[PDB]
RNA sequence: CGGUCUCCUCGACUAGACGUCGCUUGUCCACGGACGAAAUGCAGCUAAGGGAAGUCGGCAAACUGGCCGUGCACCUUUGGAAGAUACGGUGGCUCCAGAGGCCAUGGCUCGUGUGGAACUGUUGCUGUGCAGGGGAAUCUGACUGUUUAAUUGAAACCCA
RNA sequence: UGGCCCUGGCCGCAGUGCUGGUGGAUUUCGUGCAUGCGCAUGCCCCACUUGAUCGCAAGAGCUUCUGACCUAUCAGCUUGACUGUGGUGUAUCGGACCACAGUGGCCUUGACGGGUAACGGAGAAUCAGGGUUCGAUUCCGGAGAGGGAGCCUGAGAGACGGCUACCACUACCAAGGUGGGCAGCAGGCACGCAAAUUGCCCCAUGCAAAGACAGUCUGUGAGGCAGCGACGAACAGUA
RNA sequence: GAUCUGUGAAUGGCUCCUUACAUCAGCAGUCAUCUACGUGAUAGAGUGUGCUCGGUCCACCUGCAAGGACCCCAUUGGACAUCCACCAAAACCUUGUGGCUAAUACACGUUCGACCCAGUCAGCCAUGCAACACUCGGCAU
């Protein structure tokens, strides 16, 4: 079947290699998952692997755990759409989820979370506890606090569409986890989106 | 030169989180401008280039600023040519002793070796390169020292 | 055409022969496993309903349910499936075997039927005789299920026996089964031993870690 | 079709078992137990070939499955259990008590010992790790774990474990001056105190040992075995030659004298 | 229905002064009409199965046909042979790349000129007109050119 | 450390329970022992076994460096070809595969091609020395199971005394259907200058299994022993 | 005996067709990996929010900040085998059906196997500068 060996791949010189064995199972490959972004249901097929272990082909994922690195938050956030891919636009067009692809995610969590945690409302909406007031103002007065101008401009629209990058390998663990872009990577990919919106 | 990369992706270093609120001074280097950089000191009697420690380039397959571990043979060759990107051809002219005729032959072996952007080198300079995991079809060695 | 007709309520099975085409040809779209009336192929079977559960054909091939054709189809078949046999297929192999579809036709030599509804009069082979069940329930919970027992009195008294009379050279044997899933005070002490030793080992390891700290 | 091989030919058998090349095509392939297959004695070899209770393979199986051959303070019924170096083998019905050691020629001898010598064992630390829940452990050459060692017990040290409890009773450092035994290479079975350790980062360090009399040899640091804080306190009983290898002319003269004085009667 | 000098010469498809259709201009004039309109004929087409068995002779007709990509043998005067032979594709739609210019890296103009991909269709697309069948030899004239207006175009004449 | 939200919604992050297991033994009171005087405290079966984790061991896969025969009547070879970035896939690294970039990579120190009186090595025969020739064959490694290819099961197979298909031959048939795989051991036909018994047995050596032996026959054409055997060796007789 | 289940049949035996840095030999790496049997250790899952929330029984008001009564623990379920019976086929190491009956098969289930601590939520106390910020309460800044 799909073999990931190099007995067919010619020598580094350019000389042909004469194969004198047939394909061993320990060097097989399996067809790509090509995880599609699908609004709704998740599909995950378990795959029996070299030691009887499991891999998890994600077919048709919908969302996943997305982390706010500076904030240590990690909410499950319902991927909206694949916006950018590093090299080929065919995966962006057909909405294929692969690691290191850039996606718009819901982000109404990390907003309700930001409120619950800091007591800070990021958009004008469109009992009260003494200990909660105390703790929210403490977490406000901590040192590294402050929401950056590229993240709050996103969390301040009434329909949040925050830019995350997918970190898991969905065809291997069946997950579309990722991290929200922060700072210079956010600026990079926002600039790419600008370029292809204008050109 | 080869610090340049593609502009299709945002090349970051693996073990450095660029958006840390209160980062530590563990990777603040003693000659940098506050720029944090993960690096290691491969430890077979080699020195981590100041270019690697204080540089800005991003390189996986670099033995000093990436997860690539130097283990196995460590050979010495000459840079034949540098016509690939971050890869370089290295030659080892050695002498193989024929037993019957009690003499030697001139033989050679080429190697597609991986030069990190931490090394200044001209064509013809000597190189010590150590073995790493396979980085490509023919590349399985990284350049650990350039000798003028 | 031979019909293996089985009455489960009596627990018996009996074969019959029919060669009247006027009766046979009503069974030409009767897909497998669907009830039909006995009045269609016999007049002394009225009010009876036969579920056509299985079938063979000429040349002897089975009638695989769910194929939805009336000819032969060769198929990859795992063991134990209708058409292949589990004890012939080497612990995980599938064999390509020949089998007929579930649609009935005039290529069917044998039809396995089972009565679901009984009729007015009584069939001389099937329903005139009832066949007793060989064995009683062997596991404690099934014995309780049978004899309306609650867990305060035992099943060891209510276990059904099998009396074989004193045949040649041998006295009367009262054979009973070893009750399975039965909990004895011995079993309780065994499980308590296991659990207590496990907990003592956990305590050993906690004490070791605390002493190291 | 290939998986793990189950057989060991008699020719491909470890030479330190004096397997006769004509007495069968196969040799009992050791199981994957505590010791390495080329540094171990199968219990069948200890029971049939050395201590000839078992006249053959069948009687070896019998003796062993009757659950009275005890190896390291517990019964081992596998006829192919790889009993290795410094293991204690007791046969209570016979009152036999051996520690399996190396003779100066590099073969496994069964050195007869006494009570305290059988009630503990001596095992070298080869790896030092941490398991989940922050559990520092030290893997030894008998493959055992010792899930909570003293913090100041670095790698190449040796340990005295009590075969009853299976915990650590003592340990001996690998610093220069310790009494030491060789367990592989040409110099295996020789005892000599540590003199100096040449470092070779990235490769094998070398250990220079001074024999009991005055000879000097060298070997590898993963080839040495600590037995004793010094040549005055060996942590275990030691065989007849006490680890002092003779020259080959000395050995030939010794054999000749033995044969002659035996024929004298 | 032959021949006869020159000038101007639109739009669409297209490489186009080919070929097909249309605005401007001009014209419906050629002896007509009925009857589905025999046989025969002169023209246009088809034809199962076979495939030159027809015939002096594959005559006549048919096959092929544009473009793009890959590629191409013997022989050779080294120029050719060659479009050798041969293989694949070709629509529609939605996109992705891709070249330039002007005003002042934004406004505007901006590849009917190319490559890729997705979808799509009863596999079909140079969809019509148009549009090489190919290969292997012998004789012969080197070639190109010339020729008996009105039965011979040739191996004849001429040429270098 | 974070990966539930404001009453439904969303997740459902898949998994891990020393078995809802088995045998033998047997006295299971919570206070029996005792202390201090029943009150308070330490104890009140042994093994086997399904499974999870971490090592080790035993293996495997991949990878490193150096080292192979003749041939120029083979001088240029290569276009996933060589590197890179981002992914995919895998048990894992990797152009192994893909998308986008670049134009590399090897070569008279013989590349690429062709040949096989090519499986490789340990080794064998000679050998003053230096060397020459061979190595199908017992040990190790590789490959294969009629030619190909694809798989399932499983820890492990691209398995063939497993399956599936095509090809080449082929066996049975009641003509609808069913099959085949000796380069395992014997044996047969061919082919040839050219090579053995359709034997007995697990006694030894080992291996496997739910398995010491016996009551009560584990299997083993591995392996052993015999038969045939002027291959080839050693020792004797024919006085 | 049989049968289901487990486990083995991937080892061994044969052959040398292929194969020219390929195989292989020695050396080395896995800090790029997999692992049944073997062995040494290990193992505390009522657990998506502090609670409501393991299951029932009451409360209050778009829930609460201190509120309760019991129950779980003598251990689950449904099959299909061997078996009986009727059998299709010329056969086939081909095969159907009906009725029982097992589990270390399969499914399913898990309180007492913890305790404490961190953490999360809420409340309260003692004491202190201060009229600055953001607000709950009243009005169209």
């Amino acid at each position: 079947g799909i073999t990931r060996w190099d007995l067919h791949k010619k020598r580094a010189t350019g000389g042909k290699r004469h194969i004198h064995r047939k394909k061993r199972k320990f060097e097989l490959g399996r067809p790509p998952a090509a995880t599609k972004l699908v609004h709704g249901e998740r599909r995950v097929r378990r795959v029996r692997t070299r030691g009887g272990n499991r891999k998890w082909r994600a077919l048709r994922l919908s969302g996943g755990i997305f982390s706010w690195g500076s904030e240590n938050t990690a909410k499950h956030c319902r991927i909206l759409d694949v916006v950018y891919n590093a090299t080929n636009n065919e995966l962006v067009r057909t909405k294929t989820l692969v690691k290191g692809c850039i996606v718009q995610i819901d982000g109404t969590p990390f907003r309700n979370w930001y409120y619950k945690w800091y007591g800070i409302r990021l958009c004008n909406p469109k009992r009260v506890y003494k200990n909660h007031l105390r703790k929210t103002h403490l977490r406000r007065k901590q040192k590294g606090f402050g929401l950056e101008e590229g993240l709050q401009a996103q969390l301040a629209v009434p329909v949040c569409k925050i830019l995350a990058r997918i970190s898991s390998r969905p065809g291997q663990d069946g997950r579309a986890n990722g991290y929200i872009l922060e700072g210079k990577e956010l600026e990079f990919y926002q600039k790419k989106l600008d370029k292809k919106k204008h050109k | 030169t080869e610090v340049e990369l593609d502009d299709n992706a945002f090349h970051k270093q693996d073990n450095i989180f660029l958006a840390a609120k209160n980062p530590s001074s563990k990777w603040v280097a003693p000659g940098s401008k506050g720029r944090r950089r993960w690096w290691k000191k491969i430890g077979l009697g080699f020195k981590t280039p100041k270019a690697a420690i204080l540089g800005t380039y991003i390189d996986h397959k670099c033995p000093f600023t990436s997860k690539v571990s130097i283990r196995g043979r460590i050979l010495r060759g000459i840079i034949i040519r540098h016509k690939m990107f971050r890869t370089v051809v290295v030659r080892r002219n050695y002498l193989h002793y024929q037993k019957k005729y009690k003499r030697y032959e001139k033989r050679h072996k080429n190697w597609s070796v991986h030069i990190s952007p931490a090394f200044d080198f001209s064509i013809g300079d000597e190189v010590v390169f150590g073995q790493c995991r396979p980085l490509s079809k023919t590349v399985t060695f990284n350049v650990l020292q350039v000798v003028p | 055409m031979k019909f293996n007709i089985a009455s489960p309520q009596c627990g018996t099975i009996k074969q019959f022969e029919i060669d009247d085409e006027k009766k046979l040809v009503q069974l030409n779209d009767k897909r497998l496993a669907q009830e039909f009336d006995g009045e269609i192929l016999d007049d002394k079977w009225k009010g009876y309903v036969f579920k056509i559960v299985g079938g063979c054909d000429k040349q002897g091939f089975p009638m695989k349910q769910g194929v939805l054709v009336n000819s032969r189809v060769k198929l990859l078949l795992k063991g134990g499936t209708v058409g292949c046999r589990k004890w012939r297929v080497r612990s995980g192999e599938r064999r390509r075997k020949t089998i007929r579809g579930c649609i009935v036709s005039q290529d069917i030599a044998l039809l396995n039927l089972k009565i679901v509804t009984e009729g007015e009069e009584k069939i001389e082979g099937l329903t005139d005789t009832t066949v007793p069940r060989r064995l009683g329930p062997k596991r404690a919970s099934k014995i309780r299920r049978l004899f309306n027992l609650t867990k305060e009195d035992d099943v060891r008294k209510f276990v059904i026996r099998r009396e074989l009379p004193a045949k040649d050279n041998k006295k009367a044997r009262s054979k009973a089964p070893k009750i399975q899933r039965l909990i004895t005070p011995a079993v309780i002490r065994r499980r308590a031993n296991k659990k207590r030793k496990i907990l003592k080992k956990l305590a050993q390891s906690k004490a070791e870690r605390e002493a190291y700290n | 079709a290939r998986g793990p091989k189950k057989h060991l030919k008699r020719l491909a058998a470890p030479k330190h078992w004096m397997m006769d090349k004509l007495g069968g095509i196969f040799a009992p392939k050791p199981r994957a137990g505590p010791h390495k297959s080329q540094q171990c004695l199968p219990l069948i070899l200890i029971v049939r070939n050395r201590l000839k209770y078992a006249l053959n393979y069948r009687e070896a199986h019998m003796i062993l499955k009757q659950r009275y051959v005890k190896v390291d303070g517990k019964v081992r019924t596998d006829i192919k259990f790889p009993a290795g170096f410094m293991d204690v083998i007791e046969i209570p019905k016979t009152g036999d008590k051996f520690r399996v050691l190396y003779d100066t020629k590099g073969r496994f001898i069964l050195h007869k010992i006494k009570g305290e010598e059988v009630d503990f064992k001596l095992c070298k630390v080869v790896k030092k790790g941490t398991a989940k829940k922050e559990t520092p452990y030290v893997v030894t050459h008998d493959g055992r774990t010792l899930r909570f060692p003293d913090p100041n017990l670095k790698k190449n040290d040796t340990v005295v474990i009590d075969l009853k409890t299976g915990k650590i009773k003592e340990w001996v450092r690998f610093k220069v001056g310790c009494l030491l035994m060789v367990t592989s290479g040409a110099n295996t079975g020789r005892v000599g105190e540590l003199v100096n350790r040449e470092r070779h980062p990235g490769s094998f360090d070398i250990i220079h040992l001074k024999d009991a009399a005055d000879n000097k040899f060298a070997t590898r640091a993963d080839n040495v075995f600590v037995i004793g804080s010094s040549i005055y306190h060996p942590l275990v009983s030691l065989p007849k030659l006490k680890g002092v290898k003779l020259s080959i002319v000395e050995d030939r003269e010794k054999k000749l004298a033995h044969n002659s004085k035996k024929q004298k009667q």
